[PDB]
């Protein structure tokens, strides 16, 4: 599973961070400290930490992911990582 | 739910509790005008709180019927009349519901019948907002759900700080109605 | 008159009343929200019967002058809040003063102050507007006096026949009001 | 008077004949949208009509009480809605009813109920307007009455002449209402 | 699709189960006024639904030009009139199309010969604002259509839940109408 | 009066007129946005004229009623489009009709039948008021009539003096419309 | 461009075809109302494509300004009569210009001779608003041009659809009025 | 800039040019109404363009005050009049000012004080616009500033055009104003 | 065919993905699992897939393509990829 | 001439791609196919190609061209792209 | 001084494009053929060229500079470019 999309709302010194989908890797999520929800008016399940995505991209690059690329999508900020 | 054999069993009790009210006022509840009013004040609670009686599946009654349309349904304008839980005195106004189905599209009334299950029962404005977009939301697991509600509060405008002109707006924006900027100015635009 | 010594020794009873109120809908009485509900459903209900406390004369605080103004006096849009001594829901709109002085002029807050001694009480609208015109026809002894009330009562739109927009509107005509046909049509102009 | 035996019998019957029309129309009547229809069309054409169902007596519900108001009492913006007779086709609108009592007064809601008795029928706007009229007459033996009543036809607009922005007013004066051009504009005035 | 021929002979079939409902609901169909109503209720339900009788391409009569401007057209406030499939009571409002054309432009009327086609048969409120949309799409291809339907629902407002006031809000947005939010901003603001 | 048989005879006379107006003007007959206008142009102005074809007694397609409803009725807001007989050019806006029956009462759309004779034709405002007026009493012979026209004539707006924003009223009158000044309010007061 | 000799010599050849009209009306064009109708119909079709006369260059009478603004600048409800090419009846309504200048600013009024130049001509709404806003775009060249036409066509109120209450609302929009969101709505929200 | 001593000494000057105004019109300078008029001219037209005595920092009158508010700040609705300067005819409207502070806060009427500097002067509404926008971000040096300025022309109505129900609208953004687009729709939504 | 753009339109976490145009790869787009459409309102055919962009990344790194650029444009979410 | 800019607007699988300005190299807008024009309400001439942007990718990379970053604005997709 | 901030608004075929702030380089500036403004509404002065973009890149790229990212921001594109 190399390429990892990782998300947070306006304001990036603050959470919550989303870091996956339904298919995502569940060790990784463990690792994350994440937890598992569908959030209301949702109809899909999601992997969410309160820290804010600055905590969570040193974490990552502790398990060898590395930042492609990063947007701004509406009012998001989406991290593309790859494992390399 | 409550029962219509609850509902004949607690309907003396209330119109007891009323009387006693009437006296405990310094009127006479035996003056041709009020004779009546503790069987009278006490119908009226028992139909004001009504909502306590119904399911929100035997109020769907199977009108959700398997239908791909891709727009925007708003049922607008829908009269709400409810009870404050804190002064027991009205708050009444309108609601507006709107919708982006999935598969699954409601009958329009049910979306009206979804607002009095709530709305007749004792209530705080932001709860009942909730209970009307989380209803739609479990019914019919939409794209997204958009529930306006605009009251009178009598509690703030009969006594209180007896701001006369005020009126409470109550908004819950869920899924494509939250994240998309297009979708929200367009519900906001046709509500109006 | 009402006391505030009577509001105080009948508080808990009426507090009481409310209480098996919540108890016979089928409420929790125990949870956060209906905790303090039956004091304040209690007060509420006093300060909507107020009126019951004040007397004409205590409320016309010599607000009474000598003056010679033949002009059409007219207090428009003072809003007014009842409770239906029906049902015991409320009655709210607008009342529209006028009145021809003859050689007594009241304050104009005291016209306000007037709709609020018969409007705080458990009424009918006919009775409330009728007492209105009286208070007046009685304290300054004028040419004339028109009284008009405008309200909607939750006890027909809320429930019963639920004709949601639906008012009433109640119209005394006293003196000149009533006999000169000029004086009742411009009174019913400028209140507009 | 129909009854609710009536209605169980004989609602089968309806239900064939709209079956029927759903057949003679060219429409498919076992298309999942159509499957309820002959059943939830007449349950609805029985509801349009359930003033046949009605008495005056039992209508009036004893509110007519004996009081010495010299005022108008006005009931305004009752909403209306009846089926024409030609077609079957609804008449939708609203209904303004004053009158100047002499000896005995009415419920206010029991003017709306009188609108009820007469709409819920197959109607012509002419006959409606005097059957509320007369039954107000009649109950109170009131100084005057007017009845006005302002309605949009489906048949006039749907179909035949098309006349999209059309309305029929219908208005009847009755006792002080006709004779006195004070009251007859002072009642003109406070519909609006 | 139906034809002159089916409806002349579907004609007697409609007009005898008029009268067979006439019966059925307790009226006497000898009446003067309910005399002709079997033949005129029947005659009135095949023009609300004429319609099935029609075909795109024919109500298209060619009137496809070439104008060959980069502009959003819009045609508003078009009178529409519809017959709900689920109680057999009329639907009636107003439908506002817009389109950003690529290399052809529609006659401003075959738009309202496009509402008419589809509003004069049994719906849905949802399938009626999609079929006219999908109807554009497919005769212009354009870059972007959106179509808006507004309709007061005789059978939300005459019985059930009885919401006097509410109106449903229907929206189709295709194309830079879904896609593009300063167009959808743009179509929004023009048809108000 | 003027026949189906004399309308295919004369559109090619009409068309052909037509066609020399286009040259006439610098236009191009040949252009592509023209081909159709000459006949198109000459069945819209035998549609703008079609009341030269029908007689009153056709209009009246025996829709009187004997009834006696002591009553004022109504029908306000008809649009009406009529043509200027002195520059060919459009007059549109609205006629309000109201009558006070005698023995007879007229079928609510024939009235607007009766606006459609007299307005399909080249007038003047006050031949087409006094025509309609004169059809009502002839036909019912009754108490009285009000008959009022407001419109917004092309050959002031478009050219000539330019007063965009004029609009001419004309208003009839007849028998207690014109002597009871109650009567005459009420009906002006009713069509506002 | 036409010229006004071309209007002299074209005049009694016009007047002969309104006569000819007239005729095949089945009118009589010797009776009084009628005959100064052919010369009175073919001035004022003359007067309605007055803008064959003109062209740009002579209507902006040198007011085009030196002055560097860098702002908005509006003309709106600018009254616009035109005549549809297809039905030669009148399709009337108002026109909203808006630009951002670059170097050159335009006179004010020269805006609403833009107007009069494409308007008073045998049109179609979309090619009269795409030549309003071409003729803006190379006169002065701007960061962007809005223009936005709202019309009624006779032909669909006075005929055909017969949908009186619709309207045709056509809009350019070039530069900085298209790319930019925010100019847009400003624009859109600056009209209203 | 003008003062007091320049007016006193031009008037009898400006007084002879409207006397001989009065003469070359055709008019009789010596008949009742007009004996005053070159004067009651001449001082209107000193008031008109009083602005030309002001200065900026005088009427600021140091009511900038030293706050960091961080909140939109509008003054609407100003009314404003001026004079063309190309046929010295009235512009009049309203003007509309919105300001974001930075460190420095303008007393309120100096907004007004503003517009009228500029606007009592021979004018151009872009000309107008921009003074008034510059004014204050030289004053204030806030984060940004928006200027909207809507105004009837004499010169396009009573004559030249005669639109009657054109207005132009000039709209100056500047700083945030221009840059963020949250900022700009919260502006023209609030001056609404 | 060195260059591809994939897409989908906010909430990253769910699919569909758009991953062609008339002119891709059938191969390509057949071994994605995508079907070819044209959706009402569009004068233009598309490919598609169910899966969130995530899957998608996943398969295209299989296939010898790595993401060079992800922005976002109004709600959609965009990765252009390179074979390299 | 090293650098290149690029565009579409939203709905990135059609074109048309806009490809330069007045001063772009004639030989690489020739190559591309590109027409040059002045779009009505521009003080501008431009070159388009009617392709979508993947097309003209794949035609620059041919030429020596790498996408050095992709972003979005407005409606707009643009692409950088070095030699 | 390794950082540089160029932009443009939309319409990335024509000019202006904003090259520097009050602290730029004055002989990068002068090399560019930038003049120094203070427009009105704003608080700060800047750098501008009545260049579009793709000429101000181009001569960057010749005084030491590469692209690292490109980005859009309302209606603005802006450059980030490097000195290596
Ligand atoms: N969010 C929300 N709030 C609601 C309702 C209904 C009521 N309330 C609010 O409850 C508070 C109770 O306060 P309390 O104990 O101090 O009472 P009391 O001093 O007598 O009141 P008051 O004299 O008016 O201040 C009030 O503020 C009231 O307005 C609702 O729907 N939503
Ligand atoms: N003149 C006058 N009338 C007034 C009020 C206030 C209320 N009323 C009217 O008294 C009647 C009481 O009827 P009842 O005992 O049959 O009650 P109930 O079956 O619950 O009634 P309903 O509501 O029909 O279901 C109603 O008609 C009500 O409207 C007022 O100010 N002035
Ligand atoms: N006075 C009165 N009149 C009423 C109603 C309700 C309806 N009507 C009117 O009865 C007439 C029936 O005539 P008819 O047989 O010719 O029908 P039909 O050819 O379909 O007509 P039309 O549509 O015109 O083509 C119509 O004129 C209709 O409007 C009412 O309340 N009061
Ligand atoms: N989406 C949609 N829905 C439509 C129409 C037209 C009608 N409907 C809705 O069909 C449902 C049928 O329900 P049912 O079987 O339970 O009947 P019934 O007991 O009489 O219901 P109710 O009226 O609550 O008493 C209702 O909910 C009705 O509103 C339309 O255009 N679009
Ligand atoms: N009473 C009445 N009058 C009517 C109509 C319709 C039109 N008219 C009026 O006949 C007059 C004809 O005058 P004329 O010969 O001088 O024409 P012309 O110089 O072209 O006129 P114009 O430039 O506009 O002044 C005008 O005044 C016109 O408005 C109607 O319904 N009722
Ligand atoms: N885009 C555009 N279209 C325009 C005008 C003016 C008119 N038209 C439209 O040309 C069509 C002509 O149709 P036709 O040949 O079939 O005629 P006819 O059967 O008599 O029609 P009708 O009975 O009314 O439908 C109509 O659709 C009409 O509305 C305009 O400004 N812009
Ligand atoms: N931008 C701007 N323009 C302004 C004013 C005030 C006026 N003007 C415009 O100056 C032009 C002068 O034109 P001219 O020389 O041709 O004169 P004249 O034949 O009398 O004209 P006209 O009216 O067509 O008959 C007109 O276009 C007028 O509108 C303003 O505030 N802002
Ligand atoms: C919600 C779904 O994902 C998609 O974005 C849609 N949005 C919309 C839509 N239809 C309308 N009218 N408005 C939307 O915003 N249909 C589909
Ligand atoms: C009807 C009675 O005889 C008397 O003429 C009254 N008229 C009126 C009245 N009250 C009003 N408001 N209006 C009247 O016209 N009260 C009594
Ligand atoms: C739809 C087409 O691709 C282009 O984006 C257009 N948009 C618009 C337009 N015209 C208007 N008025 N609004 C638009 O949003 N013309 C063309
Ligand atoms: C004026 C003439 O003597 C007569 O009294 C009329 N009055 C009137 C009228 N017509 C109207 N509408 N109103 C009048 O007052 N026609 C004739
Ligand atoms: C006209 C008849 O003689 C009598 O005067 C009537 N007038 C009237 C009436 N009905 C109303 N509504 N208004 C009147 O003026 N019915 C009878
Ligand atoms: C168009 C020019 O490039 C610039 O973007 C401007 N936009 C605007 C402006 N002024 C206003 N009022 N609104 C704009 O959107 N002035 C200049
Ligand atoms: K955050
Ligand atoms: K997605
Ligand atoms: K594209
Ligand atoms: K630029
Ligand atoms: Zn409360
Ligand atoms: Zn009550
Ligand atoms: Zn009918
Ligand atoms: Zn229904
Ligand atoms: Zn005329
Ligand atoms: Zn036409
Ligand atoms: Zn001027």
């Amino acid at each position: 599973m190399p390429y990892l999309l990782i998300s947070t709302q306006i304001r990036m010194e603050v959470g919550p961070t989303m870091v996956g989908d339904e298919q995502s890797d569940p060790e990784l999520m463990q690792h994350l400290g994440a937890s598992k929800r569908r959030a209301l008016g949702n109809n899909f399940y999601e992997y969410y930490v309160d820290d804010p995505p600055r905590i969570v991209l040193d974490k990552l690059e502790r398990r060898g992911f590395r930042v492609l690329s990063m947007t701004g999508v509406g009012q998001t900020l989406v991290w593309c990582l790859h494992k390399e | 739910p409550r029962s219509e054999e609850d509902n004949e069993l607690n309907l003396p009790n209330l119109a007891a509790a009323y009387s006693s009210i009437l006296s405990s006022l310094g009127e006479n509840p035996q003056r041709q005008g009020l004779l009546k009013t503790p069987w009278r004040a006490a119908s009226a609670m028992q139909f004001f709180t009504k909502g306590y009686q119904e399911t929100i599946s035997d109020v769907l009654n199977d009108a959700i019927f398997d239908e791909d349309h891709d727009e925007m349904v708003i049922v607008k304008d829908i009269d709400m009349f409810s009870m404050c839980e804190h002064h027991l005195v009205p708050f009444v106004g309108k609601v507006h519901i709107g919708y982006l189905p999935n598969k699954q599209v409601l009958g329009l009334s049910k979306l009206a019948r979804i607002v009095e299950i709530y709305s007749r029962r004792l209530q705080v404005q932001e709860r009942l907002t909730k209970q009307i977009a989380v209803a739609i939301t479990e019914a019919l697991r939409p794209a997204g759900v958009g529930v306006v509600v605009e009251a009178t509060h009598m509690c703030m405008v009969m006594r209180g700080v007896q701001k006369m002109n005020s009126k409470t707006v109550t908004s819950t924006m869920l899924g494509v109605f939250r994240e998309d900027p297009k979708t929200r100015e367009e519900f906001l635009t046709l509500i109006r």
